[PDB]
């Protein structure tokens, strides 16, 4: 089902960058620029790409980008596997991040609504109160009671938990959340608070904010107080601290209520303005 | 534990300078006034025997509560009902350790030093001998604590099964003592040119309370010990000096 | 590994047989300055070792947490041919690796500089008091005896070494105050120097652990140059943040230089 159409967006994207999306010849951009973008990262090894959004939508006439604009969150397992089938036919300690840019529209803070969860969009704002750079886990090696410390798979999510199946000892799913730093691959991120631009808003009534996560190789590119555009994803984060203004928050029948709020994720930041 | 009493019980009875012997005349004149203590000069231990002071200098926390029961077996050779546990107060003069250089090596060692006292506290109560009864079994017992190492080193047991800690302290038959909790600042003539003057906190036992006013120059002989309350780090303890014998000057 | 015995005999010749500038081997005339100050610290330059053997210069930047133990264990038996009665004065020497220019000011610390020797300058902001640390976890098991052998929890880790099947079954263990070797401890933070700031940005903090010799070497307001290592401290790392598995990073110091 989703495995089927997940390979279709995989094989189309794998067939996309193997072909060229640039027409003007004899003045640059000749013969599959994305193959030429690979070899420059083969010399330098910074593990990223910077591909256009319009250039994806020019070939199939938006037959593919409308899914990538809508169901963007589900396809990053399938876009990462599709890129890794390409470079192993090209290039011989590796991780890869897929950055987009050149979007048609710029949205604002007041137009943020929950019909666009897992989609792609841009936003402009003012950067305030940056923080420090810290590692995040993203892959664990949690051992067990027996000497088999084999743990390179499950529970890389946003919960800091360890796995349940494939038991090393003869026991069941024992205690969890162990991170043995001998083999675990951390990336770095920081947290900033974006604020709406001054010369758009009406009469001054404390304009609303967000908190944005900058993952990967985008760190310390946000200056304290300059305007920027960003990438599309809009996650929601489980939190505990929201209390005092109650609604109908559904319970979990270990009892725990669920409180949600909005947080923004990025992959490419551009400092226009 | 065994027979180190008799190696000290002969020290009180038989120590003797030229004509008049001291520790059977200091033990008798401190009972008629009802004073209940003793003052050992620490040079007279090592002149009489070196093997005794070898044990006392190595592991002092387990042997001074053995000498306190070696006195109260001698005061029943003089008085013949209520004779409590005696207290041992000692003083000497080897070499002052300044307050700035107290390393991690001097844990549980006899250390003397000097300084100025800043503040005191209000008195309190510590228990020595208490009586316990269980709530369901009602099996009475008696725990006698004599050692002092501040929070908890000796506590209630777990069974005489019955529940988690079924024991109650009975307040109608016990004995209690005092504690004082001073503070001590180093002398400003060992000047901290780029530092502030540090400080330590001591404890005092039953017969050294209310002896010193804030603002004096003292010399203090004690055990540099450690305690682990959380009242800022991982596996971090805190230092304090269990005073046994404050040799102040003339108060002036 | 078990290749360490090949390492032990072959850096020992660079404590005795490394000479320079017409005799006077600088690490034969260095152990004589131990003892007469009695200080358990060997100074070792990095340029004086990298020019001879380029193999071990790589094995300092790769994993110095297991490399420096072997570099300390044979460092005892270099002094023992000079001072044979040195088992009883601290019984231990740790080492003092000199300059290795990795990080420029403060802010180049990514994943790619993890668990490696980093050299960094800064300014001391504030510092705590001096405390003892355990360094020797000694149990209080009720089934076994209360000596029980020396076990090591000497990190920022606080190891969950449970006592199971000690004498006949799992005896309940605590800690006592008996016969263990404590050592000093003092946390001092450090921020970026005001001369080499980029325009506009605030300076950044970092926590530095000192250990057992280098306490009371700082004073608040000094241009200090730390040559520590860089690890991934657990034990309360963002306790209210479990949706973001974000770890705390503390530099454990290995040397301290003043302003130059």
């Amino acid at each position: 089902v989703d495995d089927v159409t997940g390979e279709k967006v995989r094989e189309a994207f794998e067939q996309f960058l193997e072909d060229f999306s640039v027409q003007s010849t004899d003045t640059g951009e000749v013969e599959k620029v994305y193959r030429a973008q690979i070899e420059f990262m083969k010399i330098y090894d910074l593990n990223t790409i910077y591909i256009d959004y319009q250039h994806l939508s020019m070939r199939e006439n938006g037959a593919l980008a409308m899914a990538i604009s809508e169901q963007y969150y589900r396809f990053l397992p399938f876009l990462q596997k599709g890129l890794r089938r390409v470079v192993r036919k090209y290039a011989p300690e590796r991780v890869f991040q897929i950055s987009f840019f050149n979007l048609p529209t710029v949205h604002r803070i007041r137009d943020i609504r929950s019909e666009k969860i897992g989609s792609l969009l841009s936003i402009s704002g003012t950067v305030t109160r940056t923080s420090e750079v810290r590692p995040e886990l993203y892959k664990a090696s949690f051992t067990c009671d027996m000497c088999r410390a084999i743990v390179d798979n499950v529970e890389q999510s946003f919960k800091y938990t360890e796995p349940t199946f494939c038991p090393n000892p003869s026991c069941e799913n024992r205690a969890f959340w162990t991170l043995n730093v001998t083999r675990s691959r951390f990336l770095d991120w920081q947290k900033v608070r974006i604020q709406e631009n001054a010369n758009e808003i009406p009469t001054g009534s404390m304009p609303r904010t967000l908190d944005v996560i900058l993952r990967g190789d985008s760190v310390e590119r946000a200056k304290p107080g300059d305007r920027c555009k960003f990438t599309g994803v809009e996650i929601v984060v489980p939190d505990v601290t929201q209390l005092g203004l109650p609604g109908v928050k559904p319970s979990s029948t270990g009892v725990r209520d669920l409180t949600y709020k909005i947080s923004f994720l990025a992959c490419h930041v551009i400092s226009i303005g | 534990n065994t027979e180190i009493i008799k190696s000290f019980k002969n020290f009180i009875l038989e120590f003797r300078l030229d004509s008049q012997f001291i520790y059977r005349d200091q033990l008798r004149n401190n009972i008629l006034v009802k004073n209940y203590s003793l003052t050992v000069n620490m040079e007279h231990l090592i002149g009489y025997n070196e093997d005794i002071y070898k044990k006392l200098s190595d592991e002092p926390s387990d042997i001074i509560p053995l000498f306190e029961t070696a006195i109260t077996q001698v005061a029943k050779r003089i008085s013949i009902n209520s004779l409590p546990t005696f207290q041992l107060i000692l003083n000497s003069n080897a070499n002052q350790i300044p307050l700035r250089d107290l390393d991690s090596e001097h844990v549980s060692k006899i250390v003397r030093l000097s300084g100025i006292i800043i503040s005191t506290s209000v008195l309190s109560s510590r228990a020595t001998y208490l009586s316990i009864m269980c709530r369901n079994c009602r099996h009475t017992t008696s725990i006698t604590i004599n050692n002092f190492n501040t929070g908890n080193t000796v506590s209630l047991p777990r069974s005489c099964n019955c529940g988690p800690d079924p024991y109650i302290i009975i307040h109608e038959s016990s004995k209690f003592i005092d504690q004082q909790f001073l503070k001590l600042q180093e002398i400003p003539e060992l000047v901290p040119v780029g530092e502030m003057p540090r400080n330590l906190t001591m404890t005092c036992d039953r017969y050294l309370t209310n002896k010193v006013i804030p603002g004096t120059r003292v010399t203090i002989v004690g055990i540099y010990s450690i305690y682990n309350s959380k009242n800022s780090g991982v596996a971090i303890r805190t230092p304090y000096i269990k005073i046994l014998g404050i040799q102040s000057d003339v108060e002036t | 590994p078990n290749v360490s015995r090949t390492i032990a005999r072959e850096l020992k010749s660079f404590l005795l047989e490394y000479t320079d500038e017409t005799g006077r081997s600088v690490y034969g005339a260095r152990i004589r300055t131990l003892g007469e100050m009695n200080s358990e610290s060997l100074e070792v330059n990095y340029r004086h070792l990298a020019e001879s053997k380029a193999i071990l210069a790589l094995f300092l930047a790769k994993c110095p947490e297991e490399m420096l133990k072997i570099f300390d264990l044979v460092a005892m038996e270099a002094t023992e041919l000079h001072y044979p009665d040195y088992a009883r004065i601290h019984s231990e020497i740790h080492v003092r690796i000199s300059d290795f220019p990795t990080i420029y000011s403060l802010r180049e610390l990514r994943e790619s500089n993890l668990s490696s020797l980093v050299r960094v300058t800064g300014v001391v902001t504030r510092r705590t008091g001096v405390f003892p640390q355990l360094k020797y976890v000694k149990f209080n098991c009720l089934k076994c005896g209360s000596i029980l052998g020396p076990f090591f929890q000497d990190s920022n880790e606080e190891i969950r070494i449970s006592f199971c099947t000690n004498c006949k079954s799992k005896g309940p263990f605590r800690v006592n105050g008996e016969k263990t070797v404590y050592r000093n401890y003092q946390r001092v933070t450090l921020q970026e120097a005001p001369g080499t700031v980029p325009p506009g940005r605030l300076p950044r903090h970092r926590e530095v652990i000192l250990l057992a010799d280098l306490v009371d070497v700082s004073k608040p307001g000094e241009e200090v140059e730390v040559t520590g290592i860089y690890k991934n401290n657990y034990d309360g790392n963002l306790n209210a943040k479990n949706g973001f598995p974000v770890f705390a990073t503390i530099i454990e110091a290995n040397s301290i230089k003043r302003r130059e």
